[PDB]
């Protein structure tokens, strides 16, 4: 296999192109379109979609009633047919087609010299500043076939374009208004196998239209989830009554791939990678999504297949796509805000039912001056404020075998105490006749003693392993800091924790103080890496517990995210000191081993896990929750799957 | 003219229940241990192997069932399994999840001389006490059309028959596991279509009673749809995070039990016993009723498809595998002969 | 005609209302539900959505199949049934109901001392921290009537509840997930006539989410030239594996009326005017939306019609409404940069 092929790691590229409009002038926009066809051929995509009307103009009215115009697009679109013998994307184009009684507002699709298909508008709105009935059929409801310069194709509403070489690739086409009613054609696709929606768009801009056509693509890719790809039409356009600002875009379940400039001059492309793997991996887990199929099974039965072999380039045609370096950390300072609150805020409010269902016992916590008990202690402080119970009633404990420990816990004013577990450990130790046991020793009693406390002062304690710990077995089980009576970092995932610190700090609701503490814990530690960096293997726990993706596939978008320091962007807090690249060798080395302790070693130490509430929509792994998994299972097919796919270096 | 030592020509077709050594999460070790099984199965002579639920990948695995890596896997040792089926004589019948339009299906892949006759699809997924099958895969209830596997569209869905072209006797329908167990089941409707013999795959965790409940129901079946049952559940290997697995098989003809092997076993284990398609045939011959069932149901029975093999059995004496009493009217057992 | 009256210049006031879980206690998370009615009734609200399960509580598992549980729902609703006999608004409340062989997610629609109706979702996510299938049965596909203290009311997803004196008020119910698959519910009932779409959910939060929520509330609304009436689960559910943040919002044809405050210590309400002749309006001019409905005519016929007689109050209850000196130009400076 080609490791560098995005068409090998289920990608699929896709281009939404906005062309001159030549009003009442088919080859000339013809000639836009295939010098633009070209460039999409170029650039290895696999599907390039054009505006409403490419061929005619979608502004022209009574115009398109004309024979001489009429004529004009079919020799037209025959010559864009002949040309695409030699291009790589099946085209999208659109053109006012003859059919039976009348014209039909169509999309052609075309490919390797072949007409497809052709897909009719369904919906043709006739208000406001739109008069498409006058001159136009409506598509709904029409079946069968239409004669395109002498053979019969495929016409109607209900067809599907599979490649036949990608099976992640399931092409639907609508038009315009076809994506603007309750209940679209597209969303009937959907469920009946479409993977990516295109849609041909006129769409004269008004005041705010851009952002309906936003909220109304965006739910409609998230809806589906589906890709969806989107071109309206730009310069050219008649101005008789409206103006046209050629806005093309690609969404991927809910998600913006790409755009491209408002109002521009010259002619526009947005061009991504899709994610089919991603995609299908979605659609895998959400079953209501099938369900809501047999629901409309006649519906969704009825979908004819047009079957194409597309034969994508084989080679290294890079990524078009954003990788971001953190799953769970969103590069965007105004987004990881969001994300802080929001995480912060389903800690606290977890923990405060428990408690408020205990009938506020106190709460037991070890602190040692580390990064996750630190932002405990601060969550279970807020819990208990806004419960209005007395910060006395936490009790945290230092359990030597820092001073940011006791210094936090006295600017708090939480109740602290210290317990020195040397002289039990060493009992212990001489009692076994007694390195694992002796780290194990020292974890176990820690616990012990919380335990016991928790007991004696009726009180319960607090976890505070956080969700790379989980994931990776790296904690101590049963005895051992694996265990507690309500663990609130249970959820968070590393990469979170400190920016969750950071964010506590910035708000600023604890006080000076307490901040200046904070703030000394980060500095502190940010100066266990058997399990390898941290960046790395929350990395890889996303991809593995959201969408299941293979091993070389993590590698492959670890690789583009991670390779380069310089490229993409990296959140806030991050002094370039501490902006890593890593090799493909590294990221190889510490994905056989995220493997192996993922889906073989941890599992039983997940399986009999505190209670604690889910945060990230990444996942959590709560054998309750999100992860259902053996505990006694090999990793063998996972390590086998790198040692053949994945490149050395 | 005719070799009047064959089982084959006085009506008989042999069949075999497996278990096998499940390896969780792996394959082509589960591939691997189902080859050589169907292996003994072809020495042994026999037309037909049912293996257990989910066969490929392990029955019992979870959100580990919605991995690619793991998808992908039982693919691959499926079309393995397929090539070497070309020196097979039995039609197999073994389990895996596989992936069709959104989501997977728990299905039997029936296979034959190196290639898919057909792919099952589980109908009902229990969800509920210790079983939670929709959380990762589809109803396959009401499925049709094909699927695609390795290059070729083959039949999909639950409305399948598998006829010998050469052993009328012998038309093969396939359920899965619970599906045996709803009022109204698949395999009820497939034999007032055709069906003579009945297989099904198992997953089955072992619970106190639960083997009872698998006899109560398999042997019923066989009795009231005048059918050989065909059974085999998962044994060593299934993961013991929750549950504990038995590997039964068993082989039921009208009511009577032909074959079992031994609960709780250590390394592989299969039932296998001469069925007399004869003596369903007369029986069916017979009970009028019976036909008149498959009538007042019609437009249910006339839609299933019919997919047709040659099985060209072996010719010569390969012995009886199955208890003969030499006194039809005097049971040899002494408290059914007490109670008669 | 009573000019300052916004029931006479056809708005309808409606609240999105997060009351406080008592899990496992029916009679307790009643009388939370009977609290915020009341205040919902004093404001001259004609309806009041509630969260998903409302008087079981959400998020209790197998908890939901013991008798004992479903038997005190069972009370628990009837008390409510006959505290509504004084109570202008419609409510709209979650329960497990026992009908048939199982029990079903379901919304009990409840005015002035009778059960107008019971709808089911039809949608149960069993993926995820989602395991809705275990406990209860998709309410797709049911019609048909079902029993509730002693009377046989309409059952299923198939509803449209018409205000006999506010033509503008037609109500069509669903449930979380519902909102969220490629053809919901709600999307046929607009075609068929609902004006305002109410979605009782439980909606465990989590990092993103309510991103998620307000995307498909409000397309939906836009979508389906339509108001969305939305409450999730709060305080008070369990956080054995999930947490809860109480939001509530109202959407109308895409435009926020009204949203409450996250994660809130207490009960929370969103009360908003919406303007039932602006969705009139809308349908009356964009022809492709009757369209659609005509496409998908056996579908959109096949809703069944309960009438109710809403009887407003008829004086000044102000008008809870944002109403813009200037339609041409936003307040919101970012908005009017951009515009
Ligand atoms: N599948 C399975 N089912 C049931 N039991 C299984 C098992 N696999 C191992 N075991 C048993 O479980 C035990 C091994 O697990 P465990 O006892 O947890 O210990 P183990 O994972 O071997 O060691 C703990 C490791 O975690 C590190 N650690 C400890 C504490 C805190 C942190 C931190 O960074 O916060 C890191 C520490 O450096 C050490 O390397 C053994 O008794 C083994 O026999
Ligand atoms: N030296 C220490 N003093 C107080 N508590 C500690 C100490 N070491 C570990 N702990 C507690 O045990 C947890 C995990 O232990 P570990 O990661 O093994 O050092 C910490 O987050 C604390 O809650």
């Amino acid at each position: 296999m080609n490791f560098y092929s995005a068409y090998q790691h289920g990608f699929v590229r896709v281009a939404a192109c906005t062309h001159h409009t030549t009003i009442g002038d088919p080859a000339a926009n013809a000639a836009s379109v295939l010098d633009m066809a070209r460039a999409c051929h170029d650039d290895g995509a696999a599907l390039a979609v054009f505006p409403e009307l490419t061929l005619s103009g979608y502004s022209i009215e009574d115009v398109l009633l004309q024979d001489s115009l009429l004529d004009a697009v079919e020799d037209a679109l025959l010559d864009l047919v002949t040309e695409s013998a030699d291009l790589l994307p099946v085209l999208v184009v659109g053109a006012p087609l003859r059919h039976r009684h009348r014209i039909y507002n169509t999309a052609v699709v075309i490919h390797r010299g072949a007409v497809l298909g052709v897909v009719p508008k369904s919906y043709l709105p006739t208000y406001r500043e739109f008069y498409e009935r006058r001159q136009m059929a409506p598509g709904d409801g029409e079946r069968g076939t239409i004669r395109i310069g002498g053979a019969d194709v495929a016409f109607g509403t209900d067809l599907l374009f599979a490649a036949s070489d990608l099976p992640g690739f399931v092409l639907h086409v609508e038009i315009a208004e076809d994506m603007f009613v309750p209940m679209p054609p597209s969303a009937e696709a959907a469920l009946a196998g479409a993977t990516v929606l295109a849609n041909l768009s006129g769409s004269p801009i008004t005041i705010g239209r851009a952002e309906d056509r936003r909220l109304l693509a965006r739910s409609a890719s998230a809806r589906c989830l589906a890709a969806y790809v989107y071109a309206a039409a730009g310069e050219g356009e008649s101005t008789t009554d409206l103006a046209w600002d050629g806005q093309t875009m690609i969404w991927e379940n809910g998600a913006l791939l790409a755009e491209s400039e408002r109002f521009p001059k010259g002619v526009r492309r947005s061009v991504a990678d899709v994610d089919t793997e991603l995609l299908r991996s979605e659609r895998l887990r959400m079953g209501t999504f099938d369900d809501n199929r047999r629901h409309h099974r006649e519906l969704t039965e009825s979908f004819r297949r047009i079957d194409f072999a597309l034969d994508p380039p084989a080679g290294d045609i890079g990524l078009l796509r954003e990788v971001e370096r953190f799953p769970f950390v969103p590069a965007d300072p105004q987004r990881l805000q969001q994300d802080c609150y929001e995480a912060y805020n389903i800690q606290v409010s977890g923990l405060e039912q428990r408690l408020r269902a205990l009938d506020y016992p106190k709460v037991v916590i070890g602190v040692s001056g580390g990064l996750d008990s630190t932002h405990a202690l601060i969550v279970a402080t807020h819990a208990m404020d806004r419960e209005g119970r007395p910060r006395s009633d936490i009790l945290a404990f230092a359990l030597p075998g820092k001073n940011n420990a006791i210094k936090l816990a006295r600017a708090l004013g939480v109740t602290f105490s210290e317990i020195d577990i040397g002289d039990t450990a060493r009992l212990m130790l001489h009692t076994i006749g007694h390195d694992v046991t002796f780290e194990n020793v020292q974890a176990g009693l820690r616990t012990d003693y919380l335990f016991r406390i928790a007991n004696q002062r009726g009180g319960i304690v607090l976890g505070t392993g956080d969700l790379s710990e989980l994931a990776l077995g790296w904690s101590t089980y049963g005895v051992g800091d694996q265990m507690s009576h309500y663990n609130v970092n249970a959820g968070v995932p590393k990469t979170l924790i400190q920016h969750l610190i950071r964010w506590v700090i910035s708000a600023g609701e604890f006080g000076e103080k307490v901040g200046e503490v904070l703030q000394s814990v980060l500095d502190t530690e940010i100066t266990e890496a058997k399990v390898g960096p941290f960046a790395l293997q929350d990395f890889s726990l996303f991809q593995v517990l959201r969408y299941g993706f293979r091993p070389s596939k993590i590698a492959f978008l670890a690789w583009h995210a991670w390779n380069d320091a310089e490229r993409g962007n990296w959140p806030p807090g991050f002094p370039k000191s501490e902006r890593p690249s890593y090799s493909l060798a590294e990221i190889r080395h510490w994905l056989q081993i995220f493997v192996q302790r993922f889906y073989s070693f941890s599992q039983f130490k997940r399986s009999a896990l505190p209670n604690g509430p889910k945060v990230s929509h990444g996942g959590a792994l709560s054998p309750r929750g999100d992860w259902r998994a053996p505990s006694d299972m090999s990793a063998r097919i996972w390590l086998d799957q790198i040692d053949r796919e994945v490149p050395k270096g | 003219s005719m070799n009047f030592y064959s089982a084959y020509q006085h009506g008989f077709v042999r069949v075999a229940a497996c278990t096998h050594h499940t390896t969780i999460g792996d394959p082509a070790a589960n591939a691997a241990s189902v080859l050589d099984m169907a292996r003994a199965c072809h020495d042994d002579g026999a037309a037909l192997a049912v293996f257990p639920e989910l066969t490929l990948s392990g029955y019992s695995i979870e959100d580990v069932l919605l991995q690619d890596s793991l998808l992908d896997a039982v693919e691959d040792a499926l079309l393995d399994l397929v090539t070497e089926s070309a020196d097979l004589l039995p039609v197999l019948v073994v389990g895996a999840p596989l992936r069709h339009r959104h989501r997977i299906y728990n299905t039997a892949v029936v296979i034959h001389r190196g290639a898919v006759l057909g792919v099952v699809p589980k109908s009902y997924l229990p969800t509920y006490r210790e079983f939670y099958e929709r959380r990762q895969m589809a109803p396959g209830d009401g499925e049709r059309g094909t699927i695609r596997i390795g290059g070729a569209d083959v039949a999909f869905g639950t409305d399948l028959l598998f006829a010998a072209s050469d052993l009328p006797g012998f038309v093969l329908h396939v359920e899965i596991a619970e599906d045996m167990f709803v009022p109204m089941p698949p395999s009820a409707e497939a034999a007032l279509a055709g069906a003579t013999v009945l297989a099904n795959l198992s997953g089955s965790p072992i619970t106190i009673g639960r083997a009872e409940d698998r006899r109560l129901l398999a042997r019923s079946a066989s009795a009231r749809c005048l059918a050989a049952y065909v059974y085999a559940a998962a044994g060593e290997g299934e993961s013991t995070t929750d549950l504990a697995w038995d590997g039964q098989t068993m082989i039921w003809e009208n009511g009577a039990l032909l074959a079992e092997s031994e609960r709780f076993p250590k390394g592989v284990r299969r039932s296998v016993a001469d069925v007399d398609t004869e003596l369903l045939r007369s029986e069916r011959l017979r009970m009028g009723t019976f036909d008149d069932n498959r009538r007042h149901h019609r437009e249910l029975t006339e839609s299933f498809r019919r997919i047709d093999f040659a099985l060209d059995p072996p010719a010569g004496d390969i012995g009886l595998l199955r208890e003969v009493e030499r006194f039809p009217f005097v049971p040899a057992d002494p408290q059914r002969l007490q109670q008669d």
